[PDB]
């Protein structure tokens, strides 16, 4: 039913965007994001998920929330979009897992209204992980990626959507360039679709430089100049088609 | 889970444990949203980590890679394991510097030792 064929997004962006990225300004920080948006749903819609006609499902953004100041919580509680870092403070950046968490938590609401949710943040995780997200199924009772289904959160004691993923536009104290950033949410909204890495040794779907470079689902960022960096490998396809054929209906809606 | 990689002797000065330990041991799983996973592994020489964790038994990572939850073997070849140490346990990623001690080769063996400069501090 290429009719829904459009998984829309909420998009947040923390404080720490607005301020360090948008340099505190609202159409700084809007631009950004929709034009990054666009780019990563000019990838989607162009790739035929069957090398046939099956393309035109894409990514387009329902709403953009932009918290403009941190989050003011009462002593002993934390919030996404709280000034302070989780689990230690003196880091610039949360642990990147329970920041992704605590997102999902605190979104819970939202998120339940959209395919999917993501964050954008600006802050420097360990190691240079530039992003995560939660994986995508086909499984009728799949609870990550595309498609709110609530998961039951026993220490939070409500549902929570793991329909979400995150991406920070820091690096080693480095802003990032746009190219690079693209290929993050390229890469983080494709587990969202359902995708795993890209495996190695098998290496159909990781060629070397000298025939295209990594496919976009490859686990190192790296670059974004090698023709096959913009690209989903057979691999991710396999992967994504069979989720999207079983949750577009369940989701998905009319494009623009 | 992406990540960006960059100097491994960045990299060892910032891990807590750098060690080279084996995985003769095994693999378990736990439960949860998606899942944890942790390692048992049989420590050997370790370059980094004496004071927070002296000798390490077991490395704990995610059971999701889209979560950044690192893949290791079982019972197989050494690796060149780095990670960090959190409510007394030694936590790994996948964009945590990680090598099969068999493909580490003659240059980088060479850079490893030059831990003797210990940079760090
Ligand atoms: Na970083
Ligand atoms: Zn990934």
């Amino acid at each position: 039913d290429p009719m829904k064929n459009t998984c829309k997004l909420l998009v947040v962006a923390d404080h720490r965007f607005y301020r360090y990225m948008g340099r505190g300004e609202e159409s700084t920080t809007t631009n950004y994001l929709i034009e990054l948006i666009d780019r990563v749903d000019d990838i989607y819609r162009n790739t035929a998920w069957d090398n046939a006609g099956f393309k035109g499902y894409g990514i387009q953004i329902e709403q953009i929330r932009i918290l403009k100041s941190p989050q003011e919580v009462k002593p002993g509680e934390k919030h996404y979009n709280m000034a302070k870092s989780y689990p230690n403070e003196e880091k610039d950046a949360w642990d990147v897992k329970m920041l992704l968490e605590q997102f999902s938590f605190d979104i819970a609401e939202e998120a339940s209204k959209v395919c999917l949710a993501h964050l954008f943040t600006y802050q420097d995780f360990d190691m240079g992980t530039l992003g995560l997200a939660y994986v995508g199924s086909p499984r009728a009772n799949s609870h990550g990626g595309v498609c709110p289904k609530a998961y039951y959160s026993p220490v939070g004691k409500k549902n929570i959507y793991l329909n979400s993923g995150l991406t920070s536009t820091k690096n080693y104290g480095k802003t990032i360039l746009t190219k690079e950033a693209d290929l993050v949410t390229t890469h983080e909204l494709g587990h969202n679709f359902g995708a795993e890495h890209d495996p190695d040794g098998l290496a159909e779907c990781a060629p070397n430089e000298d025939q295209g470079g990594k496919y976009v689902m490859y686990p190192i960022a790296v670059s974004g100049d090698h023709e096959n960096n913009k690209m989903f490998s057979q691999c991710s396809k396999q992967s994504i088609y069979k989720t999207i054929e079983s949750k577009a209906q369940e989701c998905f809606q009319e494009r623009s | 889970c992406t990540c960006s990689p960059s100097h491994p002797q960045d990299a060892f000065c910032n891990s807590d444990i750098v060690i080279r330990a084996k995985v003769v041991g095994k693999k378990l799983v736990k439960e949860g949203p998606f899942g944890t996973l942790v390692y048992t592994i049989k420590q050997m020489k370790m370059y980094r980590g004496f004071t927070k964790m002296p000798h390490v038994q077991y490395i704990h990572t995610e059971a999701s890679e889209s979560l950044c939850g690192l893949k290791l073997e079982v019972n197989k070849y050494q690796y060149l394991l780095t990670g960090r140490v959190y409510d007394g346990k030694m936590y790994t990623g996948l964009c945590n510097f990680v090598e099969r001690w068999d493909q580490l080769t003659l240059s980088q063996r060479k850079g490893l030792n030059y831990r003797y400069h210990l940079g760090c501090n």
